[PDB]
């Protein structure tokens, strides 16, 4: 998940869109 | 700016201003 992979990793802008609508 | 630890708040802030107008959904347990 996003937890996992931005918040006890590090977040790239990569990741995050994949959460977007 | 998104490079970075993003916990809590911060993701969600962060989410925020990447998504834009689209939206977006978080789910910590998923």
């Amino acid at each position: 998940g996003i937890v996992e992979q931005c918040c006890t990793s590090i977040c790239s802008l990569y990741q995050l869109e994949n959460y977007c609508n | 700016f998104v490079n970075q630890h993003l916990c809590g708040s911060h993701l969600v802030e962060a989410l925020y201003l990447v998504c834009g107008e689209r939206g977006f959904f978080y789910t910590p347990k998923a």
